[PDB]
């Protein structure tokens, strides 16, 4: 039972708001209904391996998971596998299993701030209610309710765009970037 | 065979059999024990690998198909592309909508449709399969018509399930 | 039209809709009292008082529009004018205490045992009961009628329920 | 009236009012406790006692007209027109309560709570709480009443603040 | 007497006073468990050990007078003089636990379980569980209250230590 | 040794007491299952399985003193002497078994559960542990299975109460 | 249960600040899940005491605990013992269960200022995102950060030499001190 | 409730630079995990009404305590007893509940001046962490960490000495008549 001691021992080792990331980035393989339910890491991985998604000779889909995240030293400690490695498998084309706007959507989440967050909700006052994106919502919440409204997504961007440039500039060079990738 | 019937029916859950029996619905009265369920389908004929293997292929339970029927996701997906002979695909749109609803959805569901309903029947603890069941009772869901599925949707603030509601009516 | 079709009736209802149409057929079912829907179809059967609008109005009653398109080929408004135009199998009381009885969760039907327990027989519901079997024991010991409704509309306001109590009333003042 | 209008109110709603919602309503339904806002509108809802004039009276009482003017497509001067010439929904007492509540800061439940700590003890003021929770305490302890306002008027006055003293004053001698 | 009365007291309780009603009734029906408030009212009606005047003594109990003023129609000052004259029901035992579980907070309660771990076997709990638990376990009786005392003492709690020595010069 | 008695224990037991006592007579129960505690109770009382010493044993167990005290008429240092005189009916492998799932929270039985679902095919450890002796995996004699998951799981204590265990039945 | 009133009475003592000392300190017995849900030191002790690092005849790692954080009040009052018995018992080979390294760290968390902190951030914020920069975030949590991203690991220590070289000269004289000590 | 309205009226009056002093003068009947979250009077009110320390019955403490503050006004006003009172009931043995040690550490405090007191941080730099020696912290906080440490306490004040003697002259005199009457 070595594989499932070390699925069990990566999974001790991540808090409540990894555990929101990895739920908010597998959201193209989970649906809300199963997801709902899950409250640890366990749960997770158990979902996963409904889909033969992740087992014992199939952990490309954890190594992706736990480098989006930056913690790397889980990738070595335990997979065994360093940044280079990882990076050289992701650089080419159709060996990603997350698709780059999921990521670009998180990294623009992981860069702004409490005030930043709140300028961000007020800038949202017009299209949607204060009383939905109120202070307890954070910011990933926010883009999972943009995307329920189809106001975001893969090919809508524009009011992304207009609220964020309220707000800074380089998330703009984060977005176009993004662009210059499609 | 038949001991594989057996793993298959011990390893699913209450809400992946309740979903599994709504599926079958399609082809008289449905038995609520999952084993009789299989006993009855493989009396009938219409029980096949290739039937079962798409059934729970909707069901996204790849590792089951692995692990007892000997196949991949390649080999129904080449049984379905030969032609889905079993389930409808409005099932399948059925089912993949009640899989992106979560309890606040159902509830304020169930608390807007109380005028066609009456409260008895609704109780609580409901999934989504049961108000399907329910509207699909009293001849007001159907593939024909989708307009009282569609104003639900667009009433509980989501667009998306509305887009999805068009492109299966654009497919056929 | 056949014995059939009688059948293919019995077989596509579950056990919820069974009181139902149990309680419904109770007045005309005057012989013998069934314990089973097939029993009570053939009872209609033989007394010939069962036909294709009798079951349509008897399922109709029951809200299960799908199987009188199915079976019976007709829908809603067909049926309502087919009942509006030929006589009923079932008075307006029973429909009204089937509506009535519909409107109900396990929160107002415990509320209204423990309260009545006390005219009733306290050992003579130790079994759980629905409203349609509450109604059922209140008309053995002769304390609901077709015409006396003032104990019923006094236990539903007990519970602090207007709108069957308007219904009551309503259905008091069309008669 | 619809089952519309009252999802889009209750969605349109934030949880800083749904306390003082709650609170306004303990009088029209004492005998029974709702746990939210959309149970208590489904409680009003089969009692009969909601319609379009009590629904804008208790929108006008939260001081909410947006949502009167977008949903219920009525302004306030219509309800307080209407509201002069018919009985009120809730009493006088209550919405001064809340009026007394919305004119104080975390820093006075505090003070209130330890003034009167001797009657109730650290449990059940552990928690943050309100001073509408206060008051609803104070009036299961049955110290504060509609025909007595003693005890609440002689806090205020030691509390420092004499205008709330003054409103009260008011309400004592209008009534 | 009739069933409204018992209805409209479940319907107005909350669940700390359904609690602390079930504790305040457990050693008078020590015999049969009750499930709920419900059933409990049910068993002392039939069994004839309850009256109006009972009643009114456990909602006085329980600290509910608007109950009092507006099902049973009375006030304090009755209900005082009929404990005064008519024997009371629960013991001054429970009501001076029901005392002491008041004035504990959240936050007691966990240092007082946390001390007491070494006698007892064994989540968040309240205060009138763990007393429920260690009477169980022949910890705690009605006679025997100087364990209580001594963790008392060890908490940094006086005021409570000198309730408890004034119940004991009560007896 | 009345039916008053038998009615007033299977009465006034507990849920998970009731459940507690159901596993820990599991060795009495060659003939058939017990459904109920009661039906438990009438066959080990038709049985001669039953008598006060058994049951005020058995009350013991499952830490219910205040019943002993007020039914069976005894105290803690009357029936532990007697445990001392006498064999004990049930081995103290159960008992220990008893005492390791009265530890276990929530969590880390999910994560044994998780763990330990390779080799097998919401439950208590209990269950858990009834589920494996089905399977002929851990049995009074054999524990390395479960002292190893125990010790995978970063809760040593009851690894040592197991080697307690071991060092003291051998 | 004299011994458990002992431990209460050490608990009663500290404060939230030492209390975060202490979580810091225990990184290698308690994973990330368990340290989340802890407010008090009560429960740092039950996690101690189910791992059976601290009982009735054990209580070296206590000691330690406490003799690490600079508070000898406690040793000398609560457990009677004094410093000389601890540092000779300290520089014994094989007695000590905190490695090194966290103890270094530790110390470099206690010899910085509000201003020479500020300093650091900036040092930091080539190679951390802004996100870090939170004015909340102290010293050690910077420090398990960097050991997320293996930056900071026990054999890698040139970025924090790189960093301490723009502040002061003792940071570098500790880290040297270590490393002569190896 | 003549009782709690004259203990608000009495903690109204106050402000945070005295309720800092009065908790630190609370050190023995109050720990640290208690002290830590008080904010206001009302709190250290509450805290020494549960130690039965401060009641109807049994007012002296807090006159004890107002007393030493140096507020004759509070006294005269919310409990009109004289000074002359209160010197004859500590002149009393026994009578009075705080350590002459407390009394004689305030009293210290109570005389050094800015400068003075940033002299006495750098000639004591050796034994407290540079962080610790923060400019905002005042002799109250000095000491109480110099008797964490266990370099001052009631039988042993040779550093104290050492210190003050290259400050001021009265200090030692105060030590001296402290040493005298004990």
């Amino acid at each position: 039972m070595d594989f499932s001691r070390n699925l069990y021992d990566i999974g001790e080792q991540l808090d409540s708001e990894d555990l929101a990331s990895l739920k908010f980035l597998s959201l193209d393989y989970i649906p809300q209904r199963k997801q709902e339910p899950i409250k640890d890491a366990l749960m997770l991985f158990q979902r996963l391996q409904e889909k033969r998604m992740l087992e014992e000779s199939n952990l490309s889909f954890l190594k992706e998971l736990l480098f989006r995240i930056n913690r790397l030293d889980l990738l070595i400690t335990y997979l065994n596998t360093r940044k280079e490695e990882m990076e050289r498998e992701l650089q080419t084309p159709g060996r990603a299993q997350i698709s780059a706007y999921r990521v670009m959507l998180y990294q623009i989440s992981e860069e702004v701030s409490r005030s930043e967050l709140r300028s961000f909700k007020g800038g949202l006052q017009e299209e949607i209610s204060k009383c939905k994106l109120d202070d307890d919502m954070n910011l990933l919440d926010i883009f999972i309710e943009m995307e329920k409204r189809v106001i975001l997504g893969e090919g809508k961007l524009d009011i992304l765009k207009r609220v964020c440039a309220q707000i800074n500039k380089s998330l703009l060079k984060i977005i176009n970037d993004y662009e210059e990738f499609s | 065979s038949a001991e594989v019937i057996h793993q298959v029916e011990e390893a699913l859950d209450t809400d992946e059999k309740e979903m599994l029996l709504f599926l079958c619905r399609d082809v008289d009265v449905v038995p609520p024990n999952v084993r009789d369920l299989l006993d009855i389908l493989r009396e009938r004929g219409k029980l096949s690998v290739g039937d079962l293997a798409e059934l729970l292929y909707r069901v996204r339970r790849f590792d089951l198909l692995k692990r007892i029927l000997k196949m991949d996701r390649k080999a129904v997906e080449t049984h379905l592309l030969r032609n889905p002979h079993l389930v409808s695909d409005y099932r399948v749109l059925m089912a993949e909508i009640g899989e992106d609803l979560d309890k606040s959805d159902v509830s304020s569901l169930i608390f807007l449709m109380k005028d066609y309903m009456g409260r008895g029947k609704i109780s609580k603890e409901k999934s989504f399969l049961d108000l399907v069941v329910e509207l699909e009772k009293l001849n007001l869901v159907a593939p024909d018509q989708l307009d009282l599925l569609e104003k639900c949707l667009k009433n509980i603030h989501r667009i998306d399930l509305k887009t999805k509601i068009q492109k299966y009516k654009q497919s056929v």
